[PDB]
């Protein structure tokens, strides 16, 4: 699923913005 | 997971905040 | 520090590609 | 951390793998 892989690339970029200094864990399916 | 929620529908920044530490 | 944040943006993208289905954890200083 | 190790020097793919889950 290429589009799923492409979507996850934007998701981690989005998380890095919102979470900031708090950090985050990325746990896909 | 985040892929299920946010790749099937648009997640706002507030919705994405739930996955932060 | 803006320069640190710019490097972190590329940090998250590289981890997403390298780690794959395992996922990754990111925490700034 | 990853920022200290990899924003001061170029980290290889294997070095980045240390921060995977
Ligand atoms: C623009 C389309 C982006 C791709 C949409 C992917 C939808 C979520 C798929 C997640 C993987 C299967 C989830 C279940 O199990
Ligand atoms: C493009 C890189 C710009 C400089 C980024 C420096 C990142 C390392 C700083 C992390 C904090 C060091 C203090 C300890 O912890
Ligand atoms: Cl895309
Ligand atoms: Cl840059
Ligand atoms: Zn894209
Ligand atoms: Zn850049």
């Amino acid at each position: 699923f290429v589009n799923q892989h492409l979507c996850g690339s934007h998701l981690v970029e989005a998380l890095y913005l919102v979470c900031g200094e708090r950090g985050f864990f990325y746990t896909p399916k | 997971g985040i892929v299920e929620q946010c790749c099937t529908s648009i997640c706002s920044l507030y919705q994405l905040e739930n996955y932060c530490n």
